[PDB]
RNA sequence: AAGCUCGUAUCAGUUUUAUGAGGUAAAGCGAAUGAUUAGAGGUUCCGGGGUCGAAAUGACCUUGACCUAUUCUCAAACUUUAAAUAUGUAAGAAGUCCUUGUUACUUAAUUGAACGUGGACAUUUGAAUGAAGAGCUUUUAGUGGGCCAUUUUUGGUAAGC
RNA sequence: GAGAACAGAAAUCUCCAGUAGAACAAAAGGGUAAAAGCCCCCUUGAUUUUGAUUUUCAGUGUGAAUACAAACCAUGAAAGU
RNA sequence: GGUUGCGGCCAUAUCUACCAGAAAGCACCGUUUCCCGUCCGAUCAACUGUAGUUAAGCUGGUAAGAGCCUGACCGAGUAGUGUAGUGGGUGACCAUACGCGAAACUCAGGUGCUGCAAUCU
């Protein structure tokens, strides 16, 4: 990614966190198979059917770029894992067309990288304060 | 295995009338693997009762070969022929469970001319034998009888 | 090694309700219990006296004793090939009218009715349950009503 | 106060019932004067409620049901007035002829009243009403004291002794009427008589009067008003005695207008509500008002 | 608006806080009883702490409560001591405040070698008629938003009458 | 194995209807506990290192800690929710209703509680299906190394473990 | 959290918020808020007799436990416990 | 309809903020001889109902309010699951047949009901 693109042209983010222990039994004449519980050998994720590994967020241009990324990344991991394109607005959600809609509105707050959501629930107040682009006169 | 007891089939094609509710549909269900069943027409149940009728009678098992057979155990219910025994079958209706009851288990042989599949342990739906397979039961029966 | 005390796996089982913890609501104390009267058993584990063990939670059985603060209780239970019968003394927290017993009653006073207003115009009863029945012909109209058709649906990725 | 409630702490959070909640009813004690031995089945036990307001004694023989309270009788010292008491109408004497009012009047209506005369006498001794022989065993009560603390001189415990010499079977001990000696272990009830008829506010009334004529006139006002001369207060208790056993029957209050007309009046004072139609009204106006930045 | 609810003294605590068990905590608690009047009310170490030199369980320090006319005769005394100035600390945000002195006889109160000098902390707390509502038995309730104490409200009482100065921020 | 007492009965490795119990699967985590990625904003007027008059009991800093609203991801010994399969009881003559007898229990109380007399109600008498008969007693053999398959599942890299 | 001489991170003293985030000998789990927690007052029901019952079960023993009966006591205004 | 005492169910009842409340009630509120309890008549006890006030309590209203409640072919007949095959697939796993069926989500509506006794323009 970063060597044909830029160390800047990407997001990459891991999407899964490696909780499972495993453990070996480990022998060391020799003790048997008496009490063979095994002690922490290392980590692993456990990991679904359709779920994602890794997720990347870049510019349209740089799809292809992208797409090799997680193509050379397979090479790593065991197993089938596919690389999907998705309708949706980087990591956000909302198929490019929905959240458009929604930013061209004043919907949408820049957060820390992420982004809030105008609600029409809570106080009308503060929902006020906090998204004034919403309702405001503004072109 | 209990429920094809309480149904009277402890053997391979023999047969026998269900009355259709809930409480003996879910039977129906439990059973469904094991068994073929369907809707039987007049023709079918005439001919189940004619030629393989045979009554129960202080347990033993007796052909009906004589009206006075039917009147003698049945009588009591109206039914006094083979032909109200019949009825009182297909229209369901009052006697049922006792009428139904004095008929023993039919004992068929196997289908002349083959079950039609080359797997009888899968369901009708599938491919073939086993569930409900609706009308297509009387031309299965009509093999069998 | 192995464990097996008195209340062994009861973690959930004797747990209160979430948000309903505490003191018990009175009418739990002014249910009336009687010889014969037929209680659904469920331990409520606040109250730690009295209590069935656990063996019979859930389990229902039949009043044979009243007591200051406690009924009798008689359960049926199976050890081995052949059910023996126990006798429980649990007290009132513990224990709760069996709802189904009311409905049977009920209807017991809804049979002799229908049969009293039948005898006084003399005429059949058909007093016992029948089972759900099969459906009887029906026409449907479609007037407002013309049926839409559908088709099965195209595999898509939503990811 | 910035100690602001998370929308989690709501959410997990159980309520007390409602009456705990609003500092009425010890559920813990309740439940031990409200349940029965469940061997004698629905014989109600009866709690004899006493409580005070700031300018009202409060008397209920109340029973439980699941689907509420229910009362038996009801007496007030507001009621007193009827029976020769116009003051004090709080004070110890005062609970004294509430208990004996209440005790006189449920068993009138119980049918108890001639059997189980009560003391009639009264120099205020340590007794309960005893069963008579070979008939009726005495009605029986047990003492509520809500909320209200155990001390040794209480009102409240001036309710339980008119309502013992009333006659009615209601279990106690000497240890709280005023006049109870915790070095003697003993009962003088030369004191307890005193109070019954309101010996201590009687001696105040004279100790004032001789001591500050002004003060006098202000905690007396109604005294003066109606010439009520100080050492006939115990004529005023005696008499209402007399009266309360002559005459225990409630009635009721004359009643200027109609449960209706109070209806169509009396809290139509009452704030009627919003339909979701009107809310969302206001909620599109309120916008309009506040958008735009500052 | 302003009619019942005016605003008062709750209470006045006098705090001494000694710091060890023995005939110098029974001195300082002398201090109190002559000068409250009252019988004075002894605390106990919630813990042991080697540095501070006290023992769990062991009385530390000594304090007593006042009310009414007392109370407010005894602040001013204090007050006097400080020259009518107190902090814009000082004052609680919940409407109470206090101050110290050090040696005792800065307000009226001899010298009785065998007694000593002792210094003190002095608090006292606002409430208005009602907070009966908070402290009683039955139907114990909160105060009004409205209604109930704050730091505004009571430095602003404190300045009007006292005719005292508060200080920095 | 021997029978015995009876004879359509109440039975039943089943359904239905009614009414209970349960905390697994799944789900959840801008819900409690515990874990975990990222920024954002605001706090410290009470942890700290500077530069600005050594100045600092004074400012703007970046750095913790903490707070608010978000964000990605998890739990056999976490959870509000919460299945499917399994599971308890009931569906009446040992029932129902009316009358009023007994007691030393119980009640303020012939009031309750138990148990009864006398009177009334048998076509479907109180869902389904089946019943090859139901109930009961004594006595005694062998056995007390088990193994396999689908599914659930623990230890183990695994195993014809 | 906001406040008070010596007083400090930490001594004692107010006030506010506070569903339990505490405490309940001990492992853990359950349970508890005018309490089952904390402070105080009075106490020996940790007593007497001998049966029934639940768990483990062979429906033997043992340990433990539940509800009564008949005594004698404790406490409390009392219901009660 | 209001209000009080005793309640049933125990948030549609709780939380936060702001309003409003006639009448009676309830309350705050005045007092310290007496019984009684405090470091402190604050609480607890007693006394007057007399001097005062609806400020608070309390009741009700407001709120694209936090929570709680209810509904829905909202999601979803999805996840999961009982049963079937000499079904697919190297396997991981998956599809079909007879059935059962969630949670989160979304949106809509709602914010105490009620028993006994007393009292009130």
């Amino acid at each position: 990614m970063t060597t044909v693109s830029g160390r800047d042209a990407f997001h990459l983010r891991v999407r899964v966190h490696p909780f499972h222990v495993l453990r070996i039994n480990k022998m060391l004449l020799q003790q048997g198979m008496r009490g063979a519980w095994g002690k922490p050998h290392g980590l692993a994720a456990r990991v679904d059917i359709g779920q994602i590994i890794f997720s990347v967020r870049t510019k349209d241009s740089n799809k292809d770029v992208v797409v090799e990324g997680l193509r050379r990344a397979r090479y790593k991991f065991p197993g089938q894992q596919k690389i999907i394109l998705s309708k949706k607005w980087g990591f956000t959600n909302l198929d490019r067309p929905e959240y458009l809609k929604k930013r061209e509105a004043g919907e949408v707050k820049d957060d820390g990288a992420f982004v809030k959501f105008l609600s029409k629930k809570g106080s009308l107040e503060n929902n006020i304060r906090e998204f004034p682009e919403y309702f405001a006169a503004q072109a | 295995r209990k429920v094809l007891q309480l149904l009277r089939l402890t053997r391979i094609n023999s047969g026998t009338f269900v009355k259709v509710t809930k409480a003996t549909l879910e039977l129906l269900k439990l059973i469904e693997p094991y068994v073929a069943y369907g809707y039987p027409s007049y023709s079918t149940i005439r001919q189940l009762v004619y030629k393989r009728g045979f009554g129960k009678i202080n347990k033993q098992r007796v052909p009906l070969s004589d009206n006075a057979i039917i009147e003698a155990n049945l009588g009591k219910y109206g039914i006094l022929s083979i032909d109200d025994l019949i009825h009182e079958i297909i229209t369901v209706g009052p006697h049922f469970k006792q009428a139904n009851n004095f008929l023993w288990p039919f004992k068929l042989s196997n289908p002349s001319g083959g079950w039609g599949v080359p797997r009888k342990f899968k369901h009708f739906i599938q491919g073939g034998s086993f569930g409900n397979r609706e009308e297509f039961i009387n031309k299965l029966v009509k093999s069998m009888n | 090694g192995k464990s097996h005390g008195y209340r062994s796996r009861t973690r959930y089982m004797f747990q209160r309700d979430f948000r309903k913890h505490g003191a018990v609501h009175l009418s739990t104390y002014l249910k009336v219990y009687k010889v014969g009267d037929i209680v659904d058993i469920k331990a409520n584990g606040s109250i730690q006296k009295g209590m069935p063990h656990k063996f019979y939670q859930g389990k229902t059985g039949v009043v044979y004793n009243v007591t200051k603060s406690s009924v009798g209780v008689i359960i049926n239970k199976m050890v081995g090939n052949r059910y023996l019968e126990k006798r429980l003394n649990l007290r009132v927290e513990h224990i709760k009218h069996s709802k189904c017993r009311q409905e049977f009653l009920e209807r017991v006073k809804a049979n002799a009715a229908k049969r009293a207003e039948a005898k006084a115009q003399g005429v059949a009863v058909q007093l016992k349950r029948q089972p759900a029945q099969p459906r009887e012909s029906r026409i449907v109209s479609t007037e407002g009503n013309v049926p839409q058709t559908l088709a099965p649906v195209p595999y898509e990725t939503f990811i | 106060q910035k100690d602001a409630k998370s929308s989690a702490y709501s959410s997990r959070f159980q309520t007390p019932f409602r009456r705990r909640r609003e500092g009425k009813t010890d559920y813990y004690q309740r439940k031990r004067l409200v349940t029965q031995h469940k061997a004698k089945y629905n014989t109600p036990k009866y709690r004899l409620v006493v409580r005070f307001t700031n300018k009202d004694i409060i008397c209920q023989i109340i029973s439980s049901t699941i689907t509420g309270d229910v009362v038996l009788a009801a007496a007030y010292s507001h009621e007193l007035p009827r029976y020769g008491i116009t003051h004090g109408l709080t004070n110890w004497a005062a609970a004294y002829a509430t208990g004996l009012l209440i005790a006189r009047r449920t068993l009138q209506k119980l049918g108890l009243d001639e059997t189980y005369k009560g003391v009639e006498e009264v120099e205020g001794e340590y007794e309960l009403t005893e069963a008579v022989e070979d008939g009726p065993r005495p009605f029986k009560v047990f003492l509520d004291i809500g909320l209200q603390r155990t001390t040794t001189g209480a009102r409240v415990f001036g309710a339980l002794k008119g309502a013992s010499d009333g006659g009615l079977y209601v279990p106690h001990s000497e240890n709280r009427f005023p006049g109870w000696d915790f070095e003697t272990e003993e009962i003088d009830p030369e004191l307890l008589r005193s109070y019954i008829f309101g010996g201590h506010v009687s001696q105040y009334m004279e100790e004032l009067a001789d001591d500050d004529e002004e003060r006098f006139s202000e905690l007396f006002k109604g005294y003066l008003a109606d010439d009520i001369d100080a050492d006939s207060l115990e004529d005023i208790y005696t008499s209402a005695h007399e009266a309360i056993r002559a005459d225990p029957a409630f009635k009721p209050t004359e009643k200027k207008f109609t449960k209706e007309q109070y209806a169509a009046e009396s809290k139509k004072y009452r704030q009627t509500k919003l339909s979701k139609e009107e809310r969302a009204a206001r909620v599109a106006a309120k916008i309009a008002a506040l958008a735009g930045q500052q | 608006q302003n009619p019942m609810r005016d605003l008062k003294i709750e209470k006045l605590v006098l705090n001494i806080s000694v710091g060890e068990s023995g005939d110098r905590l029974t001195r300082a608690s002398k201090v109190l009883e002559q000068l409250s009047g009252q019988t004075p009310v002894q605390s106990k170490a919630r813990y042991t702490v080697r540095t501070f030199g006290i023992r769990r369980n062991e009385k530390i320090a000594v304090h007593v409560t006042v009310r009414g006319p007392k109370a407010e005769e005894i602040l001013e005394r204090g007050l006097k001591v400080k020259e009518y100035q107190l902090r814009d600390r000082n004052f609680s945000a919940t409407g109470n405040f206090g101050f110290g002195i050090d040696e005792h006889i800065d307000l009226g109160i001899k010298y009785d070698p065998s007694i000593g000098i002792f210094g003190m902390d002095f608090y006292v707390v606002m409430n208005r008629p009602g907070a009966r509502v908070t402290r009683r038995k039955r139907c114990k309730g909160t105060v009004g938003n409205s209604h109930k104490t704050t730091k505004e409200d009571t430095v602003s009482w404190f300045k009007q009458k006292y005719d005292a100065d508060v200080l920095d921020k």
